[PDB]
C-alpha cells in the first residue's frame, strides 16, 4: 500500500467557533484526517464531517485559536484515522488525544487498526456465563456479573463512585488467568480524580498491566468526541489477537454527551430531546457494542462505565438512552450516603441478568437465586411498612410491621455497610443473608422453596 | 500491623516505580535506534541524488504526478536553481504526456525568482495559478510518508514477530 | 491595515475588509477608540465583540487592527487600586478627567510610570548567569507590608550581560539586559501577558492545610482547605455579599483579590469606606488590609460583555501573584452574571440554543476556568510554593437549584455551602443549610487535628448525628404533638435547639462576634457535646429508678446554668485574654458537673 | 536498612537486564539494517504518475 | 417551540 | 452643533409589526431618532435599532397603522436621542415623551442631555448614612430608608400602595429641606393618576412637582421611553442644582409587559415565562441612577412600586427586582383582609442598609438589638400559631400564650396607624420595649445583657 504527494491549501472561507470552512478542495472524502498548520509554528489536527461540491467541514480537537483566513495551511491524507497499536501500549500513559502524556516515546506502530473498528456477526457471540467475584455483598447476589457484560454505574454529584471504581479494580476476580487488564479512560475530570487513580494503581503494583487515557477538564472538550473510540480499540485488539481479558473502565459519558452537544448547534442540525442531536442514541449503540465473547478464541471485554447525572432524574434523555441499551445497571442512592453508608447502593432501582449465570451447578450453590429473590422481595416489603410508618404512629403497627422494620434496619447496618478492602466471599454473603433471613419465621417465606426451606431454614 | 504494613507499601510503591523507569529506558533505547535508521536512510538517499541519470528520470516521474494531481489550467514549478536545465527539459518531455492524457491543456512555467533551499536534498513544488494550492512532492515528505506507512514491517523484521500475536485477523 | 463598519446591532458589530485578521484579535473601533475581540470569520467579514457602549456608531467608521489578543500587565504598585472591566486605574481616571462619569473611549496607562521603586538586585545574581525565566532576579518595597518580587516571565532565557545597581527607579527603565543566542532582549520592570492563556507551573501539589475563615458554622462542619474550589448558591437575598466581605476581611491568607461582577456600586463604596480603618498584625506593625487586598469592580449597568474580561482578569492576577510565592484567595461575585452575558452574546449570534437559552459551551468555559486553582510548586530555581482558592457566588432565578447554572457549577466544585431563605427571613444571619451541605475535603485534615486540635474530631461528628435525628423526629413532631416521646428524645430536642440558637447564630457586625477565633468554637462545641453525654447519662441512670427524671426537672434544677450556656458566646477577642475564656469555660463545666452530682 | 540494600541489588539486577537487552536489540538491528534500508531506498523509487481515480472527462 | 422557530428561521434561507 | 441640513428618505423597503424597513440609506449611525410623515398629515418617532449595509431598521413608538410605501417621508437629526432640560419643569405636568398637556408652552431648554445618562464611577460616589424620618414604625425601627438609597413598594390588585406612597412623601423628614418630588405613571388607570394628584394639591406643594403621565391608552411602546426621560431630569437637578429629589414609579410591570412586548416581536432568545433574557441589563440601567457624589450636596432617592400578577414572588419581575435594589417592602392582602391601613409584613421586608444609619450618635444605642429580638419573636409566634392551628389549644405551652399575646398586642399596637399620624422614631422604640416587657427577663436571647439591665426597666 501506498498514496501520492498530499494537497494543502490556504483557502479558509470561514471559521465558526470549533469549526472551519474550506473550498475548492478536489475530491473531498468523508472523514478523513487532516493536519493544520496556523501562522506561528503550532501544528494541530481535525476530521471531515460533511462534504458537498467544493466545501469541506472540519473540527479541530485542539480547540481554535489564532486561526485566520489568509495564512492557515491544511493538509489533507488519504484515508481515515488509522491509530497504533501494540501491546506494549500496558504501563503507558497517554492524553485524550492519545500523544504520549508521560516522559516516554512515540508509540511504536506494531500495528495501525481503524478507530472505527468492524461490525460483528451476532452467530460469532457467545454468550457469558462466567460469573465473577467482587468481594461486595451488594454487587454479588442481587446483581451479580459476568465477564463479557456491560452494566454501567449511576452516580450524582459529590458520590464516592471513584472509590467503587478503585474497590471494584482491587477486588477484581472469579469464583472457585487470575486477574484483568485495565484499560481505564477519564474524561474532563479534576486532578484530584486523575491522582487518586494513579496512586491507588501504584500502591497495588498494577502499573505493569494497566493503560490510561487522560483528558482533563482545562483541555479542550472537541477531543472528547475521539477518546473512548481510541480506548476501545487497543481493548478489543488485546481481547481479540492477544486472548487476554479485558476489563474496560470508562467514566462521566455526560461529558461525551455534551460534546456531541456542542458540535451539533455549532452544525444547526434539528436538535431532539433537551439540546442532544437524535442520533446520539445509534452513536451510544455504537460506543458500547464492544463486549462479549467469541468462539474460536479466548478473552473478553467487560465494560463498566460511570455516568454522572444531571440532578437527580432518572428520566433524563442520558440514562434513559443508556438504560435500552446496557442489560442492567447499577444505582447509587444520595440518601443512604447521607446516612454515612460507605457503599451507598439501592438494591430497588438496580438490575442485572445474572438469571442464567449464577445457579448453583458449578456455581455458587442452588439456594443462591431463591435466597437472593427473597432477600429482595423482603426489602421491598420493608420499605413499603416504612413509607406507611411515615402517616400513622406507631401504634397501629403489628408483629409484622416491626418484623419488617427491624430486618431494615439490620439489612442496612450489616449486609449492605461494608468498609473498603473487605473482601467477602460469596458463600459469607448468601450465609449473612440466611442469618437475616432467619430473623422472619419459615412460614411468611413464600417465595422458597419447602425443600431449600426445610434444609437450611435451621 | 500499621507500621508493617506502611513498611510494605513504601517497598511496593518503590519497586514498581523502578520498574516503571526500566522500562522507559528500554523505550527510549529502541526509540534512538530507529531515529538512527531513518540518519542512515537519509545519508543514503544524499548518496543517492548525486546520480544525475536516475535523477532526471525521477524527476520526470515525480512532475508528471504532480501534474496528475493537481489538474488546473495555470501552473507554476519551484525547484533548486542549480537542476533548473534538468527541471526545464522534464516540462517539456511531460507537457504532451498530460496533453494525451488529460485531453485537456494546460499552461506550465518556471519559477526565475524564488528557488527551493539548498537544505532540500531533491525535489520539486508546484501551485495553481493563483499560489493558494500547493504539492510538496519531494524526497524527505515521500520518505516520512512511506516511513510512516511501513513501521509495521520495519518492526517485524528488525525485532521478530510477536508471540502473543495469535491471530493476524 | 484598516477595515471599516459595515453594521450594528447592540454590543455586536459586522465589519468588512478583514482578509488578514486573525481571530481573538484586539481592535479599534469608530472614531473614539473602542476596545473589541474578534469571534468569528467569513470571507473577509468579521465580527466584533464591543466591551463598550455602543452608539452613535456609523456605517464605514475606521476599524485599527492589532497584532496581539487581549493582555494585561504586571509590576508594582498594583495593589490596592482598582480596575474597570478592562485593566483601567479607575481611581487615576477620576483624577485625569476631573469629572464623574467614565469617558466612554478614554485612554489611559494601566500603571503609572512616574512613579519610582526602591529595587534591590538578588544577591546570588552574578555576570554570566543563566535563569532559564520563570525566575526571581530582583526585590520591590512597593508598600509597607508585602514586598512585591520581579521575576522575568517564561519562554524566555539567555546569559546575564547587565544588572542594575540597587536604587530608584521608574517603570519602563531597563533593568535586566540578557543575550541567549547572539540577540540581546532588554526587559523593564513591568511585563505582559495574555488574559486567556494560563501560566505554567513548575509542579502541583495536593491539598494538604486548611482554611481558617472565622466562622463558626463553616470551620466546624464544612471547612474549605486553601487551593480549593467553593461555590456559595444562594437565593436572591440571603447576605452572600456579606459572607464573601467577611471571608476577605479574615482570611489566613496574604493578598485578596476582590472580582465583584454585576453588582451595585454602593457596596464598592461601602468596601472604600471600611477597608482603610479596619488594620491587622504582621510582625509587630499594624497596617490596613486595603494595601494587601486589590478591587476590580464591574457595576451592572456598564457594558455587558466586560464581565467576561473582568472574570478572566481576576484568575490571571490572582495565578501571577502565585507564580509570586505566597497564599490567596478571590472572591468571584455571581457568576451567573458572566452567564447572561455569555447568552445574551449568543442569542444575538443566532447560534443553536441550549437549556433554558444558555449556549452549550458555558461548562466547558466554566470547567477551563476552575481548573485554574489549587497548590502548585513555582518555576525560578530559588524555592517558591504558593496557592489559590476561588470562592464563587451563584443566585439562580427563583431560588431553585434546577437552572442549568447550578447544575453545572455542582458538577465540578469539591465543597458545596446551601443557603435557605427560610433561615434569612427569620434573621438567622448565617444561613447556612447543614442538612444538604457537604464537603469532600473532610480527608487529609485529620492530621492536622492530630498535632492541633486532636479533641475536636469527634465533636463535630457528634453534632452532626445529634442535627439528623433532630430532622428526623421534626416531622414526627410536626403531625403528631408532645407527650408522646420519651426522655432521651425530648432532651435532644432541646440540645438541637441550644446547638441552633448559640452554636449556628452569629452576627458578624457586633463587636463580640465579628471574628471567631478557632479555640473558641471547639470550646463552645465541648460544652455542648459535655452537656448532652452528662444529660443522657443522667436519664438513663435514673430510666429504671422509681424517680425517673423527666426534661421538666433538669431544667428547673439547672436553668440558671442554660442561661450561661447560651451567654458564653459573649466574650470579645480583644480586651478578654484566651487564658480567661478558656477559664471561664472551664469553670462552667464544673459547675455543670456539681449540678449533676446534686442530682 | 536492609530493604535500602536489597533496593541497590535490585538496582543492579534491572540495570545489568536493560544492559543485556540493550545489547540484544542492537545485534538484531545490526544483522538485517542494510537489508531493511535496501527495502526502503526500492520503495522510494517507483513513482507511476497516474490520473485520479474518479476524474472524469 | 422557541428552538423550532429558529431552525424555521434558518431553513428560510 | 449640527449646521447642515437633514435628508428626507422615502425609501420604504417593509414594514413588520412595530418596525420598518428603509434601504439606500447614506451612513446611517446607531440608535438615530428619525420623524415620521403619514400619507396624511399626522407626525410621529422612532429610533434605530439595527443597521446593516445601506438597510436599517426603525422602531415606531407610537405603533404602525396604515402606512404607506409610496408615500410617507422620514428625516434624520444625525444624533442619538438628546431632551430638553430646565428647571422650569416644577409646577409643570406632561404627558409620555415630555410634551406638555397643562396647556402651557413648549420647555424653555437650559441645556439638552442625553437621555441615556452615563454611568457613575464607583470611586466618586459616597455611601449614605442619612436616616430618613418616615413617622412609620414599621418603616423607620423594622427597617431603614436613607438618602440616596432606593428600594421598592410590592403589592398587588387592590391593596393600598397608592396610600402609602401618599404618606411617605406627604410627610417625609429627617431625624433631628425641600424634597423636589417626580412621579411617573406607566399605563395607570386615570383615576390613580387624579387620586394623587389630588393629594398633592392637598398638601399644597406644587412648587417642587414635576409629573409625567401615561395612561393606559397610549402607546404601549412609547412607556420604554418614558421612565428614562425622568430619571434624566432627576440627575439634571441633583448633580447641577444641589436639589435633594425624591422619585417615585407607579407600576414597573407594565413597563416589563411593553419590553416583553418588544422583544417578542424582535423574536430574541426567551429565558423564564418567555420573558425577554436581558432585563437584567435593563433594569440595573433604569435604577442604578441613584446615591449621593463627592463634592456635591444632591441626592436621589428611588421608591417604585411593583404589581405582582397574584400572590407568587418567584415570578421573575419580583426576582429580578430583589438583586438590584438594597431593601425592601412587602404588602401583604391577608392584612387588608383584617382591616389594617398599613397591611406590611415586617418578615419578607428586610432592609440591606440597617447598619449606616442605626446605633448610637445616629438614632439611639439600644435600637439593632431591639429590632432583632421582635424579629425573633415575631417568627416564633408566627410557628406556634401554624401549631395550634393542628394541635389544638390545651396542647400548647405558656410561653405560646406569652408569644401569642406578643403578636396580638404588636400587631394592635405597632404596625397600626392613622392615615395622618406621624410617630418619632423614638416613641416607636419605647413602644417596642413596652411589648419586650412582657417576656421574662431571661428569655431575651438575642440582647446583650448590659443593654437589658440598662433599659429593661
Amino acid at each position: 500500500y501506498l498514496s501520492q504527494p498530499r494537497l494543502t491549501y490556504k483557502t479558509v472561507s470561514g471559521v465558526n467557533g470549533p469549526l472551519v470552512i474550506l473550498d475548492h478542495v478536489k475530491f473531498p472524502r468523508y472523514a478523513e484526517i487532516v493536519h493544520l498548520t496556523l501562522p506561528d509554528g503550532t501544528k494541530r489536527s481535525g476530521q471531515v464531517l460533511e462534504v458537498s461540491g467544493s466545501k469541506a467541514v472540519v473540527q479541530v480537537f485542539e480547540g481554535t485559536s489564532g486561526i485566520d483566513a489568509k495564512k492557515t495551511s491544511c493538509e489533507f491524507t488519504g484515508d481515515i484515522l488509522r491509530t497504533p497499536v501494540s501491546e506494549d501500549m500496558l504501563g503507558r500513559v497517554f492524553n485524550g488525544s492519545g500523544k504520549p502524556i508521560d516522559r516516554g516515546p512515540v508509540v511504536l506502530a506494531e500495528d495501525f487498526l481503524d478507530i472505527m473498528g468492524q461490525p460483528i456477526n451476532p452467530q460469532c457471540r457467545i454468550y457469558p456465563e462466567e460469573m465473577i467475584q467482587t468481594g461486595i455483598s451488594a454487587i454479588d447476589g442481587m446483581n451479580s456479573i459476568a465477564r463479557g457484560q456491560k452494566i454501567p454505574i449511576f452516580s450524582a454529584a459529590g458520590l464516592p463512585h471513584n472509590e467503587i471504581a478503585a474497590q471494584i479494580c482491587r477486588q477484581a476476580g472469579l469464583v472457585k488467568e487470575e486477574n484483568f487488564a485495565i484499560v481505564f479512560a477519564a474524561m474532563g475530570v479534576n486532578m484530584e480524580t486523575a491522582r487518586f487513580f494513579k496512586s491507588d494503581f501504584e500502591e497495588n503494583g498494577s502499573m505493569d498491566n494497566v493503560c490510561l487515557f487522560l483528558n482533563l477538564a482545562n483541555d479542550p472538550t472537541i477531543e472528547r468526541i475521539i477518546t473512548p473510540r481510541l480506548a476501545l480499540t487497543t481493548a478489543e485488539f488485546l481481547a481479540y489477537q492477544c486472548e487476554k481479558h479485558v476489563l474496560v473502565i470508562l467514566t462521566d459519558m455526560s461529558s461525551y454527551a455534551e460534546a456531541l452537544r456542542e458540535v451539533s448547534a455549532a452544525r444547526e442540525e434539528v436538535p431532539g430531546r433537551r439540546g442532544f442531536p437524535g442520533y446520539m442514541y445509534t452513536d451510544l449503540a455504537t460506543i458500547y457494542e464492544r463486549a462479549g465473547r467469541v468462539e474460536g478464541r479466548n478473552g473478553s471485554i467487560t465494560q463498566i462505565p460511570i455516568l454522572t447525572m444531571p440532578n437527580d432524574d432518572i428520566t433524563h434523555p442520558i440514562p434513559d438512552l443508556t438504560g435500552y441499551i446496557t442489560e442492567g445497571q447499577i444505582y447509587v442512592d444520595r440518601q443512604l450516603h447521607n446516612r454515612q453508608i460507605y457503599p451507598p447502593i439501592n438494591v430497588l432501582p438496580s438490575l442485572s441478568r445474572l438469571m442464567k449465570s449464577a445457579i448453583g451447578e458449578g456455581m455458587t450453590r442452588k439456594d443462591h437465586a431463591d435466597v437472593s429473590n427473597q432477600l429482595y422481595a423482603c426489602y421491598a416489603i420493608g420499605k413499603d411498612v416504612q413509607a406507611m410508618k411515615a402517616v400513622v404512629g406507631e401504634e397501629a403497627l403489628t408483629s409484622d410491621d416491626l418484623l419488617y422494620l427491624e430486618f431494615l434496619q439490620k439489612f442496612e447496618k450489616n449486609f449492605i455497610t461494608q468498609g473498603p478492602y473487605e473482601n467477602r466471599t460469596v458463600y459469607e454473603t448468601l450465609d449473612i443473608g440466611w442469618q437475616l433471613l432467619r430473623i422472619f419465621p419459615k412460614e411468611m417465606l413464600k417465595r422458597i422453596p419447602q425443600s431449600t426451606l426445610s434444609e437450611f431454614y435451621p | 500491623e500499621k507500621k508493617e504494613k506502611q513498611i510494605e507499601q513504601q517497598k511496593k510503591i518503590q519497586m514498581s516505580n523502578l520498574m516503571n523507569q526500566a522500562r522507559l529506558k528500554v523505550l527510549r533505547a529502541r526509540d534512538d535506534l530507529i531515529t538512527d535508521l531513518l540518519n542512515e536512510a537519509k545519508q543514503r538517499l544524499s548518496k543517492v541524488v548525486k546520480d544525475t541519470t536516475r535523477y532526471q528520470v525521477l524527476l520526470d516521474g515525480l512532475v508528471l504526478q504532480g501534474l496528475y494531481q493537481l489538474l488546473e489550467p495555470r501552473m507554476i514549478v519551484r525547484c533548486r536553481k542549480q537542476d533548473f536545465p534538468l527541471v526545464k527539459a522534464a516540462v517539456q518531455k511531460a507537457i504532451p504526456m498530460y496533453k494525451i492524457a488529460t485531453k485537456k491543456d494546460v499552461d506550465v512555467q518556471i519559477d526565475q525568482e524564488a528557488y527551493l533551499p539548498e537544505e532540500i536534498a531533491g525535489g520539486v513544488e508546484i501551485y495553481n495559478g493563483d499560489r493558494k494550492i500547493k504539492v510538496s512532492n519531494t524526497l524527505e515528505s515521500r520518505l516520512d510518508l512511506i516511513a510512516q506507512q511501513m513501521m509495521p514491517e520495519v518492526r517485524g523484521a528488525l525485532f521478530g514477530a510477536n508471540a502473543n500475536r495469535k491471530f493476524l485477523d | 491595515t484598516f477595515g471599516y463598519v459595515h453594521g450594528v446591532s447592540g454590543p455586536v458589530v459586522t465589519a468588512c475588509d478583514m482578509a488578514g485578521a486573525a481571530m481573538y484579535e484586539l481592535v479599534r473601533v469608530g472614531h473614539s477608540e473602542l476596545v473589541g475581540e474578534i469571534i468569528r470569520l467569513e470571507g473577509d467579514m468579521a465580527t466584533i465583540q464591543v466591551y463598550e457602549e455602543t452608539s452613535g456608531v456609523s456605517v464605514g467608521d475606521p476599524v485599527l487592527r492589532t497584532g496581539k489578543p487581549l493582555s494585561v500587565e504586571l509590576g508594582p504598585g498594583i495593589m490596592g487600586a482598582i480596575f474597570d472591566g478592562i485593566q483601567r486605574p479607575l481611581s487615576d481616571i477620576s483624577s485625569q478627567t476631573q469629572s464623574i462619569y467614565i469617558p466612554r473611549g478614554v485612554n489611559v496607562s494601566a500603571l503609572s510610570r512616574d512613579i519610582k521603586w526602591e529595587f534591590i538586585p538578588s544577591k546570588n545574581l552574578r555576570v554570566g548567569s543563566h535563569i532559564t525565566g520563570g525566575d526571581i532576579y530582583g526585590i520591590v518595597n512597593e508598600n509597607s507590608l508585602i514586598k512585591h518580587k520581579i521575576m522575568l516571565p517564561p519562554r524566555n532565557r539567555g546569559s546575564v550581560t547587565y544588572i542594575a545597581p540597587p536604587g530608584n527607579y521608574d517603570a519602563s527603565d531597563v533593568v535586566l539586559e540578557l543575550e541567549f543566542e547572539g540577540v540581546k532582549e532588554k526587559f523593564s520592570m513591568v511585563q505582559v501577558w495574555p488574559v486567556r492563556q494560563v501560566r505554567p507551573v513548575t509542579e502541583k501539589l495536593p491539598a494538604n492545610h486548611p482554611l481558617l475563615t472565622g466562622q463558626r458554622v463553616l470551620d466546624a462542619l464544612f471547612p474549605c482547605v486553601q487551593g480549593g474550589t467553593t461555590a456559595i448558591p444562594g437565593a436572591f437575598g440571603c447576605g452572600k455579599t456579606v459572607i464573601s466581605q467577611s471571608l476577605s476581611k479574615y482570611s489566613n491568607s496574604d493578598v485578596i483579590i476582590y472580582v465583584g461582577c454585576g453588582e451595585r456600586g454602593n457596596e464598592m463604596s461601602e468596601v472604600l469606606r471600611d477597608f482603610p480603618e479596619l488594620t491587622m498584625e504582621v510582625d509587630g506593625k499594624v497596617e490596613s488590609i486595603m494595601k494587601r487586598t486589590a478591587l476590580v469592580a464591574n457595576t451592572s449597568n456598564m457594558p455587558v460583555a466586560a464581565r467576561e474580561a473582568s472574570i478572566y482578569t481576576g484568575i490571571t492576577l490572582s495565578e501571577y501573584f502565585r507564580d509570586m510565592g505566597y497564599h490567596v484567595s478571590m472572591m468571584a461575585d455571581s457568576t451567573s452574571r458572566w452567564a447572561e452575558a455569555l447568552r445574551e452574546i449568543s442569542g444575538r449570534l443566532a447560534e443553536m440554543p441550549a437549556d433554558s437559552g444558555y449556549p452549550a459551551y458555558l461548562g466547558a468555559r466554566l470547567a477551563s476556568f476552575y481548573e485554574r486553582a489549587g497548590r502548585v510548586k513555582c518555576l525560578g530555581n530559588p524555592e517558591r510554593e504558593g496557592s489559590v482558592s476561588i470562592v464563587g457566588a451563584v443566585s439562580p432565578p427563583g431560588g431553585d437549584f434546577s437552572d442549568p447554572v447550578t447544575s453545572a457549577t455542582l458538577g465540578i466544585v469539591q465543597v458545596f455551602w446551601g443557603l435557605d431563605k427560610k433561615l434569612a427571613q427569620r434573621k438567622h444571619f448565617p444561613s447556612v443549610n447543614w442538612l444538604i451541605s457537604y464537603s469532600k475535603y473532610m480527608r487529609a485534615l485529620d492530621e492536622y487535628y492530630d498535632k492541633h486540635f486532636t479533641e475536636f474530631v469527634p465533636l463535630r461528628t457528634k453534632a452532626k448525628e445529634i442535627l439528623q435525628e433532630e430532622e428526623d423526629l421534626a416531622e414526627i413532631v410536626q403531625l403528631v404533638g408532645k407527650a408522646s416521646l420519651a426522655e432521651t428524645d425530648k432532651i435532644t430536642l432541646e440540645v438541637a435547639k441550644l446547638i441552633k440558637d448559640d452554636f449556628l447564630q452569629q452576627n458578624g457586625y457586633t463587636p463580640y462576634d465579628r471574628f471567631c477565633p478557632f479555640y473558641k468554637t471547639v470550646g463552645m462545641l465541648s460544652n455542648m457535646i459535655s452537656f448532652y453525654d452528662m444529660a443522657r447519662r443522667a436519664v438513663e441512670t435514673t430510666a429504671q429508678s422509681d424517680n425517673k427524671i423527666t426534661w421538666s426537672i433538669i431544667r428547673e434544677h439547672m436553668g440558671e446554668i442554660l442561661y450561661k450556656l447560651s451567654s458564653m458566646k459573649f466574650k470579645d477577642p480583644v480586651k478578654d485574654g484566651e487564658a480567661k475564656i478558656k477559664a471561664d469555660y472551664a469553670q462552667l463545666l464544673e459547675d455543670m458537673q456539681n449540678a449533676f452530682r446534686s442530682l | 536498612q536492609a530493604a535500602m540494600g536489597s533496593q541497590g541489588n535490585l538496582s543492579a539486577e534491572v540495570e545489568q537486564a536493560t544492559r543485556r537487552q540493550v545489547q540484544g536489540m542492537q545485534s538484531s538491528q545490526q544483522r538485517n539494517r542494510e537489508r531493511v534500508l535496501a527495502q526502503l531506498l526500492g520503495m522510494v523509487c517507483e513513482v507511476r504518475p497516474q490520473v485520479h481515480p474518479n476524474y472524469r472527462v | 417551540f422557541y428552538r423550532l422557530k429558529k431552525i424555521q428561521e434558518k431553513k428560510k434561507i
